[PDB]
RNA sequence: AAUUGAAGAGUUUGAUCAUGGCUCAGAUUGAACGCUGGCGGCAGGCCUAACACAUGCAAGUCGAACGGUAACAGGAAGAAGCUUGCUUCUUUGCUGACGAGUGGCGGACGGGUGAGUAAUGUCUGGGAAACUGCCUGAUGGAGGGGGAUAACUACUGGAAACGGUAGCUAAUACCGCAUAACGUCGCAAGACCAAAGAGGGGGACCUUCGGGCCUCUUGCCAUCGGAUGUGCCCAGAUGGGAUUAGCUAGUAGGUGGGGUAACGGCUCACCUAGGCGACGAUCCCUAGCUGGUCUGAGAGGAUGACCAGCCACACUGGAACUGAGACACGGUCCAGACUCCUACGGGAGGCAGCAGUGGGGAAUAUUGCACAAUGGGCGCAAGCCUGAUGCAGCCAUGCCGCGUG
RNA sequence: CCCGCAGAAGAAGCACCGGCUAACUCCGUGCCAGCAGCCGCGGUAAUACGGAGGGUGCAAGCGUUAAUCGGAAUUACUGGGC
C-alpha cells in the first residue's frame, strides 16, 4: 500500500522499515495511511517544538 | 516415561494376562452350550449349563465380568435350552 | 552472599598472526588445568574452515603445574588471528587486564603480530609472550624474541630457553630457577623431575640474559646496588621485581615450547600469574560523569565499590536469547539489581547469569568485581555500553571501532528475501560495529562494508547459515553527472499553441555555457540579462523553472546535469496568449538543441584518496594508483610510513583495500572521500549507456 | 545399474518422491552407476512441502540398485527398486535429514556417514 | 429500598425546504504506538503460530499389607588407637528408619488450550432402561487348604536403552475347597457365587517361649439403603448461504439371535419399503456453548479474555489394555511428520502444566519464595508430595486513592 | 500500622486555540514548505502551515491509531419508505 510521510523532511528510502498508522490524506485519493514519524526506521521532524508527540521528536533537553 | 509410577504399566500388564486367560475360558464355556443347543442335545445343553453357571459367576464376583452380564448369559441361554430341548 | 578467592584473578587473552596455535595452545591449558577439551573453535564455519573467527571466553583454575601455588582463577579469552575480525581483539584486549602474544618458532613476527601488538599499545596492557611450535623445522627461539626487539620496538627478556629445537625439541630451562624442566612421555603434561641445565647451554644458561637480572635489577635502584655490590639476589625477590615491570609495561618475558609435543604450555602458565597482572595491579578505570562533565570515573577495582561495568561482545544463543558479555571493573551485581546502561539512557534488570566454565555454561546468582560472564536476557546492550551503578552513573572509554575499509553491494537472490536480508543485516551490525550496512542515496541498492574480503565474506555466508537468506554480491554503482563543454551562442526556444483553448505562446532565446566548481549549493546559474521589457519579469521565473525541470536527469544518459550556467537575452509574447506554463515549455525546448549542440559530456566522481604505506613499498603502491587511472599530488614521509596523496576516481577504487594488502604485506591503511567530478575517458562513457 | 534417464526413488526426506538421473558424473563414457555412486538429477515428482521442488537439478547417492551388490565371497544383495539420497550440489552431502529402507555396508564412506547412522539396516 | 430513563452538531445550494450518505461530541478495551512518567492499593497481562522447543520443576505416598536389608541413625548375639562410660572400627535388621522389589491407593483429581464440533455439544424443561472408588446406615459373614513370582543368588549379552538363562522366597499378590441369602438364573422345584489380615497393650493359664490366649483400633467379603459422580432418552432454543433441491443400504420400521452397566440398527440374519426435506434436508462457509461482558432509555446491536458451570483436545492419524472410573495431558501399542543420543550394531522424546528460548507479531511478564494458610493425594498418625494455592518479581495495561508543597 | 529524624527538600508532562469546539496574537513562509476527523487553509499583512508569546483542556498520564455500540428512526418489532 502507498502511504503519507508527514511533517517538514524525512530519511526513508527504498529499505527503510516503518510502522504504518491508518488515517487518509483527502489530496491524496488511495493513500488512506501515514507512515508514524519516530517509530523503527522513520526518525522525527527534526527541529519541530509543537505537537512533539505526533511526528516522534523528544523533549530537547532541559 | 520417567514418572516411576510407570510401574503401573508392569502392573496393568500381568493384570491384561490374568484377565485375558480366565476371560478367555468363561467365553469357550458359554460357547459349550450354544454348541450344544445347535447339536439339539437336550441333555448335554442342561449339562453344560451346569458346568458353566459356577464359572460366570464367581468371575462376575472377582470382577470380571460384572453381575448383570453373569445374569444375561444363564438368562437367555436358560430361556433358549428349555425353548425345544 | 559472599564470595571466595578474589585478587587472584587472572584476565589474560591469547592473540597472535594466523597459524601460531592461538587457540591449539588455549586448548591445551584446559587439559592442564581441567586434570582429574571442548574445542575452543566451536562455531561450525570456524571448524569447516579451520580458523579463530569469534573470541571465546572460558574459565578454569590453576594450582602451578608443582603445587606450587594457592589455587589462582584465570579467564581466558582465545582472539581470532587474521585481520578482518581485528574488532574481536579492541575488545578483547580493552576489557581483560594480561596478555599472553603468541609467535611462531618458524613465522617471525609477521604483519598481524604487529597490529595486535598496536592494538596492546593502544590499550597499554601488560604482556608476555610465548613463542609455540618449538618443534617445527626451522624452529630458532632466540630469533624471533630478537624480532620482538627489531621489528616491533620492544624490550624482550628471555625468561626462558629452550632445548633444542624442532624434531630434536626435548624441553626447556627456567633460567629464574635455573633447572631444565623435564616433561614427560605419556600423560601428556604433569610430572617434572625439573632436571637442571645440560652440559650443552652452560654457557648460554650462564646469562639469563644477565640482564634479566640486570633487568629485574632496574625495578628500583635500592635493588640493583645490592647487585652492582655483587649480592645474588633472592628468587622470591626477582620475580617481583620483573614482575613489577611487566606490569609496567617495559618488559616482555618470552617463554617459549611446542603445544603439540606437550612439552613447554604448562610453564607458560605459572609465568602468567608469577608476571601477570591482578584486576587490582591496575589502574582504576578512567570514564565521565553523565551530563556535567569528566572526573575520572576511578571506581578502584573493590567489591565494596559502586557497581561498573563494561558490555564487550554480543551473541544470539538459541535457547537462553540475547547473551551479553561484560568485565566488571567495580562494585558487584546480584541477578535481580537494576543496573544502568548510561550510555543509552536507560535501565536494564539483571536476570540469568551465565560463566562459560570451561566446558560447562554454569549458573551464577552474583558476579564480582574482577571477573566477566555472559548477562542473559539483557534488552537493548550494544558492544561498548558501560553496565553502572544507577546513584553513581559513568560512562567509561569503550575501545574503538576499527572502521571498515571494504565496501560491496548485495541483492537478495530471491526478491522475497529481500525484506529478510534486512532483518539479518541488521542483526549482524549489532554484533559487529566494525561491519557496516547503509542504503546508497542514490541508485537505492544495499551496500555493506566490513574490514575486508574474508570478513565480508563470512557475514554472507552467516546469512544463509543462519537467516536462511543467500544473495549474490556485485560492484557498487556509481552517480555520474552530466555538463557541456562549450559556451553556445544564442539558441531559440519558442511554443506557439493555436491548438483549441487557451492560446499560449511563449519564445525565449538564451546562452548556454559551462561553469566552474563554484558556489556549493547550486552548481547552477540562471542570469536575468534580458532586455528593457522583451519578455515580463513575471515570466522571468517560469522560463527558469523550464530549465531547472531538464536538470534533474539530462540528455546523455539520466544523471543529473551540473556546472551550467544560463543567460536571458531575447523573446516575444502576446499581450494575453503567454504565460508561466508557455515560457517553462520554450525554455524547456531552448534547453534541447542549445544542449546538444554544446558537445556534452559524461561526468564521474573523483576522491581525495590518502594512502599510508611502509618505505618498502611506496613504489608499488605508487605505480598502482596511477594504473587506477589515478593523479599523485603529495608525499610527506609522515614519520613511519609515508603519506601518499592522490586523486583517483571511484569506479576504480573497487576492492581497493584487498590489494593494497597484497602490495604492502598487510601493512597500510588508506582513506578515501568525495572530492570532484571530471570528464570520463571516452571507453568510460559510452560504456557508461543505460 | 543406473544409467541416463531411469527414474530412482528417494530413501530420505527433502520430498523428491521421484527423481530421474540426467547423467552418470565419474568418467567419459562411463555407462552405468550403481553400488553407491553418484549422479545428476532432475526432480520429477516433489512433495509440496519440500527443500526441493519439481525441475531442480542436483545430485544423488545411489543407495538401493536392483542389481544390487555383491562384495566378496560371491554373495548378493538385490532391492526390490531403485532408490538414492539427494546431495547438495556444491557439498555432496544429503540435503535431506532421514534416511528409508536399508543401506548397504558399501556406503561405509567419509561422506556418506551421515546416511548410515541415520538408516535402519545393513 | 432494589432494571424510574430517550439531547444533537458539520457537510450538497447564490439562497431554500426535503431526501440521503459521509463526518463529529459519549461510553468502552486483554489494546498498541508517539511524547512524558513519583508512590501505593486492587486487578489484569501471547488476542498472532492448536509454530517448533534447550533446561529445571508440575504426582506421589504407605514399613500399621510382604519378603527385606543399599545407605543413614541408635543400640551391640561386644570390639581398640586407650581420650574407662566421653570416642570410631567389625559384626547382629535387634529397634528407629529406609534405596531397590512385590503389594495397596492415587496417576480419570488438580492444571492448560479452543484445534475439532452449527448440534456427536451447549442452554432451558422433562424422562427411564443404568453403573457408581473413597464417605456413610443396616444385617450377617470372616472357615479350611493349594500353586506361584518379583526382589535375591549364580552364570551371562549392551556404549547406552535395556536385559538373557537357571534356581530360590514372602504377603492384604494369585487359585481352588468349604460356607450361600433378604444375592443371581428360575413360574416354582431347585441350581449357583465371596473374603485378609494388621497393628497397640495386657492379668492369669501357658507354649515349640514365635507367641497361643484376652482386649481395644483398623482392614477384608456379601446383600439392601443413603450420598456424590457418571452414562443414556425427548421437546424447544442455540450462525450465514438456494450463485447449495433434492437426501438416504444398517438406510426407516419389524421379527428373532447377539451385545452393553443400561435402553437402542448398537450388531447380525430375514421380512416389510420405508426414513429425511422448501418449518430448508443435502452440500458449502464460518464457530467451543452458558452464566455473563460492552453498549443502549428500551427493544436491540456487539461479544464469550480474566471468575464460575458444561463440552472438546493433549505432536498428527488410529487402537485398545488396566480400572469403580480413561479409550487416559506429564500411561501402553501401531503408524506418520519431526528432533535428539550412539562405541553405528542400536536407542529416546512431544510445555495447549509453571518458568523460560527461538519464531511469528503493532503487542502480552520471573528459568522467583513457600507449603505458613485454604484445599487435593497417600498415611492410624507424625508426616511426605502438591508450579493447585498463597505470596513476591516484571509492565501506567486498567481502576481507585495520594503526592510533587 | 504506629513512633522519632532532616529539609521544600526527591517528584509535570501531553494535546489543542478557523467553524463543528473551551482557548488569539506577532514573526517566518508566499498554491512553496506544509495542515487536514468533516467543510477547508497556503499564490506577501495566514488567529488553519512552522517558531514564539499568550491561552484552553486534561494530568502521571496525554495524544494518535485500531476496535464494539451510540448518536444512525441509516434494515424502522418497538420505530421508515416506493
Ligand atoms: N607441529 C606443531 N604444530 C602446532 C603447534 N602448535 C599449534 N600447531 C598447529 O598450528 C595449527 C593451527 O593451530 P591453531 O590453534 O588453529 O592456530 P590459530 O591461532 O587458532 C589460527 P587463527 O588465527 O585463525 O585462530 C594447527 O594445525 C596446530 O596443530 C606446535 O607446537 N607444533
Ligand atoms: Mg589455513
Ligand atoms: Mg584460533
Ligand atoms: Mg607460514
Ligand atoms: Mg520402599
Ligand atoms: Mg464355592
Ligand atoms: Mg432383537
Ligand atoms: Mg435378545
Ligand atoms: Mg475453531
Ligand atoms: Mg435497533
Ligand atoms: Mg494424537
Ligand atoms: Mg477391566
Ligand atoms: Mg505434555
Ligand atoms: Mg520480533
Ligand atoms: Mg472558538
Ligand atoms: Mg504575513
Ligand atoms: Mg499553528
Ligand atoms: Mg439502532
Ligand atoms: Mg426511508
Amino acid at each position: 500500500v502507498t502511504s503519507y510521510i508527514g511533517g517538514e523532511g524525512h530519511n526513508l528510502q527504498e529499505h527503510s522499515v516503518i510502522l504504518i498508522r491508518g488515517g487518509r490524506v483527502k489530496d491524496l485519493p488511495g493513500v488512506r495511511y501515514h507512515t508514524v514519524r519516530g517509530a523503527l526506521d522513520c526518525s522525527g521532524v527534526k527541529d519541530r517544538k509543537q505537537a512533539r508527540s505526533k511526528y516522534g521528536v523528544k523533549r530537547p533537553k532541559a | 516415561n520417567i514418572k516411576s509410577a510407570k510401574k503401573r504399566a508392569i502392573q496393568s500388564e500381568k493384570a491384561r494376562k490374568h484377565n485375558a486367560s480366565r476371560r478367555s475360558m468363561m467365553r469357550t464355556f458359554i460357547k459349550k452350550v450354544y454348541a450344544a443347543i445347535e447339536a439339539g442335545d437336550k441333555a448335554a445343553a442342561q449339562k453344560a449349563f451346569n458346568e458353566m453357571q459356577p464359572i460366570v459367576d464367581r468371575q462376575a464376583a472377582k470382577g470380571l465380568i460384572h453381575k448383570n452380564k453373569a445374569a444375561r448369559h444363564k438368562a437367555n441361554l436358560t430361556a433358549q435350552i428349555n425353548k425345544l430341548a | 552472599a559472599r564470595t571466595t578467592p578474589i585478587a587472584r584473578y587472572r584476565n589474560i587473552g591469547i592473540s597472535a598472526h594466523i597459524d601460531a596455535g592461538k587457540t591449539t595452545t588455549t586448548e591445551r591449558i584446559l587439559f592442564y588445568t581441567g586434570v582429574n577439551a571442548a574445542t575452543m573453535d566451536w562455531m561450525e564455519q570456524e571448524q569447516e574452515r579451520g580458523i579463530t573467527i569469534t573470541s571465546a571466553a572460558t574459565t578454569a583454575f590453576w594450582s602451578g603445574m608443582a603445587k606450587q601455588y594457592e589455587p589462582h582463577r584465570i579467564n581466558i579469552i582465545d582472539t581470532p588471528g587474521h585481520v578482518d575480525f581485528t574488532i574481536e581483539v579492541e575488545r578483547s584486549m580493552r576489557v581483560l587486564d594480561g596478555a599472553v602474544m603468541v609467535y611462531c618458532a618458524v613465522g617471525g613476527v609477521q604483519p598481524q603480530s604487529e597490529t595486535v601488538w598496536r592494538q596492546a599499545n593502544k590499550y597499554k596492557v601488560p604482556r608476555i609472550a610465548f613463542v609455540n611450535k618449538m618443534d617445527r623445522m626451522g624452529a630458532n627461539f632466540l630469533k624471533v624474541v630478537n624480532q620482538i626487539k627489531t621489528r616491533l620496538g620492544a624490550n624482550p627478556v628471555p625468561l626462558q630457553l629452550a632445548i633444542g629445537a624442532e624434531e630434536h625439541f626435548t624441553g626447556v630451562v627456567d633460567l629464574v630457577k635455573m633447572k631444565a624442566i623435564n616433561w614427560n612421555d605419556a600423560d601428556q603434561g604433569v610430572t617434572f623431575e625439573y632436571e637442571d641445565i645440560p652440559a650443552d647451554m652452560v654457557e648460554l644458561a650462564n646469562e639469563w640474559h644477565q640482564n634479566l637480572i640486570e633487568s629485574a635489577a632496574e625495578a628500583s635502584e635500592e635493588l640493583m646496588e645490592k647487585y652492582l655490590g655483587g649480592e645474588e639476589l633472592t628468587e622470591a625477590e626477582i620475580k617481583g621485581a620483573l614482575r613489577q615491570r611487566v606490569l609496567n609495561n617495559e618488559i616482555i618475558l618470552v617463554t617459549c615450547g611446542s603445544a603439540f609435543k606437550n612439552k613447554g604450555v604448562q610453564a607458560m602458565l605459572d609465568a602468567v600469574i608469577d608476571y601477570l597482572p591482578s584486576p587490582v595491579d591496575v589502574p582504576a578505570i578512567n570514564g565521565i560523569l553523565d551530563d556535567g562533565k569528566d572526573t575520572p570515573a576511578e571506581r578502584h577495582a573493590s567489591d565494596d565499590e559502586p557497581f561498573s561495568a563494561l558490555a564487550f561482545k554480543i551473541a544470539t544463543d538459541p535457547f537462553v536469547g540475547n547473551l551479553t558479555f561484560f568485565r566488571v571493573y567495580s562494585g558487584v551485581v546480584n541477578s535481580g539489581d537494576t543496573v544502568l546502561n548510561s550510555v543509552k539512557a536507560a535501565r536494564e534488570r539483571f536476570g540469568r547469569i551465565v560463566q562459560m566454565h570451561a566446558n560447562k555454561r554454569e549458573e551464577i546468582k552474583e558476579v564480582r568485581a574482577g571477573d566477566i560472564a555472559a548477562a542473559i536476557g539483557l534488552k537493548d546492550v550494544t558492544t561498548g555500553d558501560t553496565l553502572c551503578d544507577p546513584d553513581a552513573p559513568i560512562i567509561l572509554e569503550r575501545m574503538e571501532f576499527p572502521e571498515p575499509v571494504i565496501s560491496i553491494a548485495v541483492e537478495p537472490k530471491t526478491k522475497a528475501d529481500q525484506e529478510k536480508m534486512g532483518l539479518a543485516l541488521g542483526r549482524l551490525a549489532k554484533e559487529d560495529p566494525s561491519f557496516r550496512v547503509w542504503t546508497d542515496e542514490e541508485s537505492n541498492q544495499t551496500i555493506i562494508a566490513g574490514m575486508g574480503e574474508l570478513h565480508l565474506d563470512i557475514i554472507v555466508d552467516r546469512m544463509k547459515r543462519e537467516f536462511n537468506v543467500e544473495a549474490n554480491v556485485g560492484k557498487p554503482q556509481v552517480a555520474y553527472r552530466e555538463t557541456i563543454r562549450q559556451k553556445v551562442t544564442d539558441v531559440e526556444g519558442k511554443h506557439a499553441k493555436q491548438s483549441g483553448g487557451r492560446g499560449q505562446y511563449g519564445h525565449v532565446v538564451i546562452d548556454m555555457y559551462p561553469l566552474e566548481p563554484g558556489s556549493n549549493p547550486k552548481g547552477y546559474e540562471f542570469i536575468n540579462d534580458i532586455k528593457g521589457g522583451v519578455i515580463p519579469g513575471e515570466y522571468i521565473p517560469a522560463v527558469d523553472k523550464g530549465i531547472q525541470e531538464q536538470l534533474k536527469a539530462g540528455p546523455l544518459a539520466g544523471y543529473p546535469v551540473v556546472d551550467m550556467g544560463i543567460r536571458l537575452h531575447f523573446g516575444s509574447y502576446h499581450d494575453v496568449d503567454s504565460s508561466e506554463l508557455a515560457f517553462k515549455l520554450a525554455a524547456s525546448i531552448a534547453f534541447k538543441e542549445g544542449f546538444k549542440k554544446a558537445k556534452p559530456v559524461l561526468l564521474e566522481p573523483i576522491m581525495k584518496v590518502e594512502v599510508e604505506t611502509p618505505e618498502e613499498n611506496t613504489g608499488d603502491v605508487i605505480g598502482d594508483l596511477s594504473r587506477r587511472r589515478g593523479m599523485l599530488k603529495g608525499q610527506e614521509s609522515e614519520v613511519t610510513g609515508v603519506k601518499i596523496h592522490a586523486e583517483v576516481p571511484l569506479s576504480e577504487m573497487f576492492g581497493y583495500a584487498t590489494q593494497l594488502r597484497s602490495l604492502t604485506k598487510g601493512r597500510a591503511s588508506y582513506t578515501m572521500e568525495f572530492l570532484k567530478y571530471d570528464e570520463a575517458p571516452s571507453n568510460v562513457a559510452q560504456a557508461v549507456i543505460e | 545399474m543406473i544409467q541416463e534417464q531411469t527414474m530412482l526413488n528417494v530413501a530420505d526426506n527433502s520430498g523428491a518422491r521421484r527423481v530421474m538421473c540426467i547423467k552418470v558424473l565419474g568418467g567419459s563414457h562411463r555407462r552405468y552407476a550403481g553400488v553407491g555412486d553418484i549422479i545428476k538429477i532432475t526432480i520429477k515428482e516433489a512433495i509440496p512441502r519440500g527443500k526441493v521442488k519439481k525441475g531442480d537439478v542436483l545430485k544423488a547417492v545411489v543407495v538401493r540398485t536392483k542389481k544390487g551388490v555383491r562384495r566378496p565371497d560371491g554373495s548378493v544383495i538385490r532391492f526390490d527398486g531403485n532408490a538414492c539420497v539427494l546431495l547438495n550440489n556444491n557439498s555432496e552431502q544429503p540435503i535431506g535429514t532421514r534416511i528409508f529402507g536399508p543401506v548397504t555396508r558399501e556406503l561405509r564412506s567419509e561422506k556418506f556417514m551421515k546416511i548410515i547412522s541415520l538408516a535402519p539396516e545393513v
